[PDB]
């Protein structure tokens, strides 16, 4: 099957060194949902520098 | 509100005009969308930061934005085409 | 080095929720990290759907260009007005 790109808040409380590595992993964003409130996205740092990078034109 | 585009979006427009009157159909739509709620609506509307911070994005597919900022007066298009 | 707010890994698992609730009210990212290195950067998903939409748009060097220079004119007040071609 495919790698997880989703994980409920719930989950996560308990598992959040294991989705950090996974998001670091990857390269790739993981999305933390909210049965309730707004849902939050984990990214590694790297990811997260080359996007700000991107959106300022170098 | 008023249209106004810039030549690099009106260019885009155009070629649209006479390329693909199914792609010319979809930004009409979305403008209208947009005219009638400038923040939400239609194309999953996005706000952008930095360099782009006031403009806003449409979806016309998956590739192609519409992408426009709002003034007090009118709806300044800024591009309706994706380039290479 | 990064420019936001820092949260080692146990103070985020022990207040989740509050984390990601501060991250979505404020719109401001906060960096998580582990006492072993790894880090990552929790934000609300419409912060990053804005950040990943800006990125998107500049990312090809001749769609940049052209949004720069669309941009620019628009905001001199350099635009045409005209009607929609029904």
């Amino acid at each position: 099957g495919p790698h997880m790109r989703t994980i409920s808040y719930s989950e996560a409380r308990q598992n959040l060194s294991a989705t950090m590595m996974k998001a670091v992993e990857d390269h790739a964003p993981i999305l933390i949902t909210r049965q309730n409130g707004e849902a939050c996205v984990l990214m590694s740092l790297e990811e997260y520098n080359s996007l700000e990078e991107t959106a300022y034109l170098l | 509100m008023k249209l106004i585009w810039s030549e690099e979006s009106w260019d885009d427009y155009l070629y649209w005009q006479e390329t693909d009157k199914r792609i010319v159909k979809k930004i009409n739509e979305l403008i209208k969308d947009t005219r009638r709620t400038p923040f939400e609506g239609k194309g999953k509307p996005e706000p952008l930061k930095h360099n782009l911070s006031g403009f806003w994005s449409r979806r016309i597919t998956e590739e192609h934005r519409l992408v426009y900022a709002v003034t007090d007066d009118s709806l300044l298009i800024a591009a309706c085409r994706y380039h290479y």
